[PDB]
RNA sequence: CGAUGUCGGCUCAUCACAUCCUGGGGCUGAAGUAGGUCCCAAGGGUAUGGCUGUUCGCCAUUUAAAGUGGUACGCGAGCUGGGUUUAGAACGUCGUGAGACAGUUCGGUCCCUAUCUGCCGUGGGCGCUGGAGAACUGAGGGGGGCUGCUCCUAGUACGAGAGGACCGGAGUGGACGCAUCACUGGUGUUCGGGUUGUCAUGCCAAUGGCACUGCCCGGUAGCUAAAUGCGGAAGAGAUAAGUGCUGAAAGCAUCUAAGCACGAAACUUGCCCCGAGAUGAGUUCUCCCUGACCCUUUAAGGGUCCUGAAGGAACGUUGAAGACGACGACGUUGAUAGGCCGGGUGUGUAAGCGCAGCGAUGCGUUGAGCUAACCGGUACUAAUGAACCGUGAGGCUUAACCU
RNA sequence: AAUUCCUUGUCGGGUAAGUUCCGACCUGCACGAAUGGCGUAAUGAUGGCCAGGCUGUCUCCACCCGAGACUCAGUGAAAU
RNA sequence: ACACAGGUGGUCAGGUAGAGAAUACCAAGGCGCUUGAGAGAACUCGGGUGAAGGAACUAGGCAAAAUGGUGCCGUAACUUC
RNA sequence: AGGACCGAACCGACUAAUGUUGAAAAAUUAGCGGAUGACUUGUGGCUGGGGGUGAAAGGCCAAUCAAACCGGGAGAUAGCU
């Protein structure tokens, strides 16, 4: 259950280095108005492809 | 271990899940689109899309299904009255999912499920 | 309860 | 399925009545007993003017299971009851003289042709 | 000889006329192109490799293009080798159907079987699971002891613990083969052989003759 | 699929009567001792169908002579040889095991007349 | 002694060999069968119950056999807690007594969320000297290795007779393991039906909620065993005990010193699985890059602009793949998932209407209606054009050749 | 024998097989008559033993349904 | 010690089924218990079902399964009747 | 009638499982016992430390009992760590 001596602030960063979060890679830019959003969601604004959707 | 196994639990039992299948069924009927996560979604669109292909004939025992599978007179008025006449051309894929980012409170993948009307 | 005890 | 402990009937008229397997024999750590399997058996309840008496510990040949032999066929012919005949403990030769109800032709064997010959159906 | 790359179709039976009931899994063998045949001149040891089914135009890249497209042959999924022991020689396109297996009369098949997923002890190694009642406390499918005690003072390697079950590579020896289509290019095996239905088989000829 | 259901429907039997649950039927089966083969009547209750294409079978009960005794046959197997419906019987489940759990009266059942 | 938790049982083992079985031999007061005894051999195997807290033992019944030991009398951060050994109470006995008793009896809280080593799995990074996608050789490592019975030879060899083979050859089992659901079954709270109580949909009829899935009856696909296929080998090498051939030392003799041949489930291969991080980082095939300049510590140097290639990753639809990563299919030049259609299966003749009945209900429409995970099809819906990473022919030395 | 060491006394019953149980015999190590002896109907969440029914206790586990464990976001300990 | 599955005296007590203040479903009324979202591994917890067998488990039938209501019929030894 | 019987409230605590850095410094869940009495409960009193009280276990006397707690002798004493 506990340890029998402290691990060393070392070996805490090489457990830490897997923990990195992943930027998104880039965003995409729709047709018409130009706003970027993730792929396959739709904009704030609503527009999906070129098309309208959300009022 | 869930070899070719069909249905998602959700986090719920089976009495749960029905219900609340019921529920958004007769919200998505009525308002024509609502927000939801994504997975309720996907088991939304298994649910809601057989009562829109038993709208397609107008009898008492099809309506009396339909309103054994959503326990609402206007759900299955607006049904049997407006959601048979226009949805009678296209076989299948009556409605639509569309993914509308993040919940702020527990980061729940987001989805908009829709008919293909509007 | 002299279980565990070398008794 | 015949394992030890299970209370099987009687179908030759041996005079017991019910009897319970207490070893299946043949291999080392032997589970069951199918149609043409031995069992050794011990006699729990048996006619008062039989051949023979409560306690003795003797062989036996099942005829009839609950779960049934299979053939070759892709077929499953399953009874009601199990049941067995009771044989001599060193000479392997049934004991009584008719046997009641039906045996497979699985059995067809040389003693269990002298079982066999006697049955009703098969 | 070599073996043969098919893909497991299900399972059915068929009825001998004496009666018997077989159980045979049918396997469609197409047609096997030689790609590429190694030979003990650049290679060290002699094979040659096949193909077959088909693939997406737009799903091969140009690497496994222009390997496809060196040596006469069309695109199918995978590429398999076989060994050519002793006395076989194939020109590079030669479609090998199913044949050498109308001839033959045990085989070999190996395929990758069901990933059951991480398993416990009990269901892979078939441990005896312990008492239900008589006390126990949250005991029941756990592997018990797992080793002795100071003198080895460590688990050895070997032991038999929970982890991957299924997916993997399994070879099933000495089945007969019932019937052979040419026709149809079907081949029936009497019994079970490893993966899912739709899952590549390798068909070999009998070893262990 | 496509490959299965053809291979089966080349061998599978043309002719064989279509019944329901609860209809006496007996059937005459091959029966092989050695050198000669015969022909052997099993008449009971039909208490179980599994409709399966070639992987058919039914299930027939019958008491013989002070025992209960279930024969499952594959339909489409070579050794049945004739299927013939004695007795037409108008139960309404499409399984009937309470006859595995009846005896004398109460395991009889109403005529059909369709 | 500022704590190293006991006996027995369970689960899981692991090694030694002083071998219980199987295997190989020598001698026999070895006819055969079956033994006794000794040598070689550790690959595999090596009961179930009754009594007892028991290890042990006795007993019953099998088996080819029911090995003997080590491992904190293996194993409680794996389980148990019957026994001994806390506090209660009693018996016999001892003691004036409080009380005591390897004397008995009834009752009596078994904590821990794993840091490190270890082990079972499964990934990321970097390396392997331009990058990428594949297929392999395989150093090495692991798994596996059990055996009965019946028949033939042959009732022959052997023996007065009773009995009864070696060697060899098939078949058929037991335990064990791997695989897979075609069969036979289990499950199937996602399918159909019955039914009890009550509440609701205005009511009737029809349904729905709740009562453990209310209780049940069947049952699809998946998963699975008790279901069904397969396996253990043959052969090869080198041998142990043992048996020899030729042969002196030692005119003989001698299996041995020179030389030669046999000889076991052990050893090395043969079968199966992992495996080039095998840093000794291997081989083979295919594909992709063919631009300009300046600076300085002119170095296997830095920088700027222009190009980003093969491919990859990300995203999405997902999967008989999966804890998560990973792995696989697809992404409209499209059957990846849902829907839809047709079928199959399952359940059992829906509702409504009409007839018979006083009625419960029965009959006709009607093998109807409903059908999950299945099958074959169908772009109806969702898989967006892109952006992102990855570069721009890849050092030195020596040899062999080509112009 | 809640008492018995030797001891699993010996015989009988029950079991295929019974160190426990039941009935006996007395060799009472070391019962015994109000620190009561021997019975005893009824009672007991009382001790032991046998039987029928019943069953996943077990042979030998399998599948399903939910709550955690697993991943994501938020908060965020402890023994050592 | 906590916005702690505990504890804490009296009064009122509707409908249907029920002997009932039990129990099931409801009314008036009040709540969904102050982290959620997915996924659907081992293992653990709480349950459901199970072929053949039926205590072989184990210290011990522990735990489960079974039994279960009303009316009538019938009911032994022994007994302090 | 009954220290009668079956069985809720109420009182208790026999078995098992879970919890054991708990939801809880003694619980929960599922069964279990008594339930017109030698019953249970509220409110208020009385008994006190070699003392009380005890259908008796050395049990209980404010999470403390083979002599409560608080304060003072007091920096008791410690051939011991
Ligand atoms: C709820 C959790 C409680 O622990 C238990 O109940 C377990 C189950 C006890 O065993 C209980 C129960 C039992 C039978 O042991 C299982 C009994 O023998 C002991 C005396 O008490 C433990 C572990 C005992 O240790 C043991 O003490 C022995 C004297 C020596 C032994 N050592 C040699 C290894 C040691 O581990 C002991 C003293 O209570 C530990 C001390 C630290 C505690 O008091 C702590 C506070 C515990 O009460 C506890 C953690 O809260």
């Amino acid at each position: 259950a506990v340890q029998q001596n402290k691990p060393t602030r070392s070996k805490r960063g090489m457990r830490r280095s897997h923990d990195a979060l992943t930027a998104v890679t880039s965003l995409s830019v729709d047709k018409t108005s130009g706003e970027k959003h993730l792929r396959h969601h739709i904009t704030a604004d609503g527009y999906y492809r070129g098309r309208k959707v959300i009022a | 271990m869930r070899h070719r196994k069909s249905g998602r639990q959700l986090n719920r039992n089976s009495s749960h899940r029905q219900a609340m299948f019921r529920n958004m069924a007769g919200s998505l009927v009525r308002h024509e689109i609502i927000k939801t996560t994504l997975p309720k979604a996907k088991e939304l669109r298994r649910v809601v899309e057989p009562l829109i292909t038993l709208a397609k004939t107008d009898s008492v025992a099809n309506r009396r299904l339909a309103f054994a599978r959503t326990r609402d007179n206007e759900i299955v008025a607006k049904l049997f009255n407006e959601l048979g006449p226009r949805f009678a051309s296209r076989a299948g894929g009556y409605t639509r999912i569309l993914k509308c980012g993040f919940r702020a409170g527990d980061n729940a993948p987001m989805a908009y499920i829709e008919l293909v009307d509007r | 309860m002299t279980h565990s005890m070398r008794l | 399925m015949i394992q030890e402990q299970t209370m099987l009937n009687v179908a030759d008229n041996s005079g017991a009545r019910r009897v319970m397997c207490i070893k299946v024999l043949g291999g080392s750590h032997r589970r069951y007993a199918g149609v043409g399997d031995i069992i050794k058996i011990t006699i729990k309840e048996a006619i008062p003017r039989g051949k023979v008496k409560k306690g003795d510990v003797l062989k036996a040949v099942v005829v009839r299971t609950k779960k049934g032999v299979r053939r070759p066929d892709g077929s499953v012919i399953r009874f009601d009851g199990n049941a067995c005949v009771l044989l001599n403990n060193n000479s392997e030769q049934p004991i009584g003289t008719r046997i009641f109800g039906p045996v497979t032709r699985e059995l067809r064997s040389e003693k269990f042709m002298k079982i066999i010959s006697l049955a009703p159906e098969v | 000889m070599i073996g043969l790359v098919g893909k497991k179709v299900g399972m059915t039976r068929i009825f001998t006329e004496d009666g018997v009931s077989i159980p045979v899994t049918v396997i469609e063998v197409e047609a096997n192109r030689v790609t590429q045949v190694k030979d003990l001149a650049n290679d060290g040891y002699r094979a040659i490799q096949v193909t077959t089914g088909a693939k997406k135009a737009n799903r091969v890249t140009k690497p496994e293009a222009g390997h496809f497209a060196k040596a006469g042959v069309e695109a199918g999924r995978g590429l398999w080798e076989f060994r050519l022991a002793e006395g076989e020689e194939f020109t590079v396109g030669q479609s090998i159907s199913v044949e050498l297996f109308a001839d033959v009369k045990k085989v070999d098949v190996t395929g990758t079987s069901k990933g059951k997923g991480f398993a416990g002890t009990v269901k892979r190694w078939n441990f005896r699971t312990q008492d239900a009642t008589h006390g126990n406390s949250l005991s029941h499918r756990v592997p018990g002891s797992i080793g002795q005690n100071q003198t080895p003072g460590k688990v050895f390697k070997g032991k038999k613990m929970a982890g991957q079950m299924g997916n993997e590579r399994v070879t099933v020896q000495s089945l007969d083969v019932v019937r052979v289509d040419a026709e149809r290019n079907l081949l029936l095996v009497k019994g079970a052989v490893p993966g899912a239905t739709g899952s590549d088989l390798i068909v070999k000829p009998a070893v262990k003759a | 699929s496509n490959i299965i259901k053809q291979l089966e429907q080349e061998q599978m039997k043309q002719d064989v009567p279509s019944f329901r649950p609860g209809d006496t039927v007996e059937v005459k089966v091959w029966v092989v001792e050695g050198s000669k083969k015969r022909l052997q009547a099993f008449e009971g209750v039909v208490i179980a169908i599994r409709n399966r294409g070639l992987h058919s079978a039914f299930t027939v009960r019958k008491i013989s002579n002070g025992e209960g005794v279930e024969r499952v046959f594959q339909t489409h197997s070579p050794v049945v040889d004739s299927i013939s419906v004695k007795r037409r019987g108008a139960v309404r489940k499409a399984k009937l095991y309470y006859l595995r759990e009846r005896t004398g009266k109460a395991a009889r059942i109403k005529e059909r007349l369709n």
